[PDB]
C-alpha cells in the first residue's frame, strides 16, 4: 500500500514523543522550517545537523526515502508530526 | 449556513423510515454527509456516509443492507432509509457535515438538530391512572408522599395537574419511561405533610381522554396505635 | 479500532477538567471532540487534535500524544456541564469511531444522599390483573444513581424502566424506576427492594405483599 511510508514516518514520530520518553536530544535545538506539503528535503536538512541522539535516527533515514529562528527539537517533531496527519488525511503519501 | 432536517416519526416494527435533511449556506456537492444516530441516554454511532458529489456510500458495518443514503442535486437534500425497523432502532438521528473524500472521513463541523425515530406496535391508547400510596403509616416528623400512576399510553405527551393547577408546589411529575411493550409510563407525585383532599388531573388528548383520581393515604395522618406497617 | 473514554468526571467550578481518550497509537490520529447538552445536537469544540472552532471559548485545548488524547477545560462554569465525544478516523473497519462518551459534572452544590419511597401495586391495579412497582428517588446531587431491584435476595434485570434524573424545583434531583410483575409473581415472593447507589452508597427500601 502506498501510504504505508508515511503511516510508518507518523508511527516513529509518535514513539519518539511518548511523555514516558526523556525530553528530544537532551533539547538541542534545530532550525524550524515551513510546513505547507513537499517539506520533507527541509526536515532531513534540519534533523541531520543533530549530531549523535540516535533518538531520532530512524527519523532520519525514514525522511531520506522521502527526499532564520530555532525551535527544540521535542516541539519540531510535535509541529511536524501534526502537519503529516493533515497531509496523510488529504491523501498525499509522497 | 444550517443542516435542516424532517421532523420526528413514529413508526411499527419492521417498517421503514425516511429521514430528510436539507443543506443551506454552502455549496452542497462540494462536500459530503454523515449520519450519526443516538438511543436515548446512549453513545453516538456512526451509520454511513454519502457524497453529495457523486452519490458514493460508505455504510457503518452494523447498518450494511439495512440501510440507503441518497442525496437529491436538484434540492440540497440528502436521504436516510433504515429498513426493518426494531424497538432498539429507537433514537435521534443527525445528519452532519463532511468532507467529500472516499478515503478519509474528517470531523463533523455542522449538524442537523436530529430527527427523533420511535418504533412502537402501538395504537393510540389511553392511560390509566393508578393512586400511589405509602404502605406504611405517615410519621410525624416526615412527610408523606402521594402520587399518581399514569400508565400504558400512546404516544406522547401526557399533561398532569393536582387539583386543577390549584396544588403547585411540591409537585414533581417525572420523564415517560417507553416500556418493552411500546406503551408510555408516567408517574407525578406530591410531598406534602401528614394529614385537604389529593386530586390528580391527567390530559392525554391523543385519545381524548380526560381522568380526575382521588388518592388518598393508606392510613390517614400520623396514628402510632394503628395496627399497620411502619418499616414496609 | 476502539476508542475509551472514562464514564464521568466530577470537577469543583473554576477548576479544570481533564477528559481523556485512549486508543493504540491515538498520538498517530487526529483526534475531534465534541460537546452534547441533553435534547441537542452535538457541538464540535476541538478538532485536529487541538484546534477550537470560532465561538468555542479559549478555556477549551486538547492534546495528543502516545496512546492518550486529553480535552483540558480550564475555569469550568455550569455551562460546560454536558457529555463529551473524542471522535476518530481509522482506515480499517469502522472509517469513523467515536468514544463511548464522558459525563462532565460540575459539582454546583453540596453532596446530598437521596431519599427513597417505593409504593407497591395499586388495589385498582391488582384488579385489573396487573402489578407494577414504582421506586421514588429524591433531593439528590450529583444527579447520577444505579437502581436495582430484588426479589427474595435475588436480582431482577427483567421488566425494569429507569428515568433519567430529572431537576426539582429545590435545585436538587429526582428519578424514577419501575419494576412491571403479574399478580402472582407478586404475591409469591415475600418481599420486593429497590436499591438505589449514589455516590458509592446504597439506600435500599422494601416491600412486602402480606402488609402492602
Amino acid at each position: 500500500p502506498p501510504s504505508t511510508a508515511l503511516r510508518e514516518l507518523i508511527e516513529e514520530l509518535v514513539n519518539i514523543t511518548q511523555n514516558q520518553k526523556a525530553p528530544l536530544c537532551n533539547g538541542s535545538m534545530v532550525w524550524s522550517i515551513n510546513l505547507t506539503a513537499g517539506m520533507y528535503c527541509a526536515a532531513l536538512e534540519s534533523l541531520i545537523n543533530v549530531s549523535g541522539c540516535s533518538a531520532i535516527e530512524k527519523t532520519q533515514r525514514m525522511l531520506s526515502g522521502f527526499c532564520d529562528t530555532k525551535i527544540e527539537v521535542a516541539q519540531f517533531v510535535k509541529d511536524l508530526l501534526l502537519h503529516l496527519k493533515k497531509l496523510f488525511r488529504e491523501g498525499r503519501f509522497n | 449556513v444550517q443542516l435542516v432536517q424532517s421532523g420526528a416519526e413514529v413508526k411499527k416494527p419492521g417498517a421503514s423510515v425516511k429521514v430528510s435533511c436539507k443543506a443551506s449556506g454552502y455549496t452542497f456537492t462540494n462536500y459530503g454527509l454523515s449520519w450519526v444516530r443516538q438511543a436515548p441516554g446512549q453513545g453516538l454511532e456512526w451509520m454511513g456516509w454519502i457524497s453529495a458529489n457523486n452519490g458514493d456510500t460508505n455504510y457503518g458495518q452494523e447498518f450494511q443492507g439495512r440501510v440507503t443514503m441518497t442525496t437529491d442535486t436538484s434540492t440540497s437534500t440528502a436521504y436516510m432509509e433504515l429498513r426493518s425497523l426494531r424497538s432498539d432502532d429507537t433514537a435521534v438521528y443527525y445528519c452532519a457535515r463532511d468532507s467529500s473524500s472516499s478515503w478519509a472521513r474528517w470531523f463533523f463541523d455542522l449538524w442537523g438538530r436530529g430527527t427523533l425515530v420511535t418504533v412502537s406496535s402501538a395504537s393510540t391508547k389511553g392511560p390509566s391512572v393508578f393512586p400511589l400510596a405509602p404502605i406504611s403509616k405517615s410519621t410525624s416528623g416526615g412527610t408523606a408522599a402521594l402520587g399518581c400512576l399514569v400508565k400504558d399510553y400512546f404516544p406522547e405527551p401526557v399533561t398532569v395537574s393536582w387539583n386543577s393547577g390549584a396544588l403547585t408546589s411540591g409537585v414533581h411529575t417525572f420523564p415517560a419511561v417507553l416500556q418493552s411493550s411500546g406503551l408510555y409510563s408516567l408517574s407525578s407525585v406530591v410531598t406534602v405533610g401528614p394529614s385537604q383532599t389529593y386530586i390528580c388531573n391527567v390530559n392525554h388528548k391523543p385519545s381524548n381522554t380526560k381522568v380526575d383520581k382521588r388518592v388518598e393515604s393508606k392510613y390517614g395522618p400520623p396514628s402510632p396505635s394503628s395496627p399497620a406497617p411502619a418499616k414496609n | 479500532y476502539v476508542l475509551t473514554q472514562p464514564p464521568s468526571v466530577s470537577v469543583a467550578p473554576g477548576k479544570t477538567a481533564r477528559i481523556t481518550c485512549g486508543g493504540n497509537i491515538i498520538g498517530s490520529k487526529l483526534v475531534h471532540w465534541y460537546q452534547q447538552k441533553p435534547g441537542q445536537a452535538p457541538v464540535l469544540v476541538i478538532y485536529d487534535d487541538g484546534d477550537r472552532p470560532s465561538g468555542i471559548p479559549e478555556r477549551f485545548s486538547g492534546s495528543n500524544s502516545g496512546n492518550t488524547a486529553t480535552l483540558t477545560i480550564s475555569r469550568v462554569e455550569a455551562g460546560d456541564e454536558a457529555d463529551y465525544y473524542c471522535q476518530v478516523w481509522d482506515t480499517g473497519s469502522d472509517p469513523v469511531v467515536f468514544g463511548g462518551g464522558t459525563k462532565l459534572t460540575v459539582l454546583g452544590q453540596p453532596k446530598a444522599a437521596p431519599s427513597v419511597t417505593l409504593f407497591p401495586p395499586s388495589s385498582e391495579e391488582l384488579q385489573a390483573n396487573k402489578a407494577t412497582l414504582v421506586c421514588l428517588i429524591s433531593d439528590f446531587y450529583p444527579g447520577a444513581v444505579t437502581v436495582a431491584w430484588k426479589a427474595d435476595s435475588s436480582p431482577v434485570k427483567a421488566g425494569v424502566e429507569t428515568t433519567t434524573p430529572s431537576k426539582q424545583s429545590n435545585n436538587k434531583y429526582a428519578a424514577s424506576s419501575y419494576l412491571s410483575l403479574t399478580p402472582e409473581q407478586w404475591k409469591s415472593h415475600r418481599s420486593y427492594s429497590c436499591q438505589v447507589t449514589h455516590e458509592g452508597s446504597t439506600v435500599e427500601k422494601t416491600v412486602a405483599p402480606t402488609e402492602c
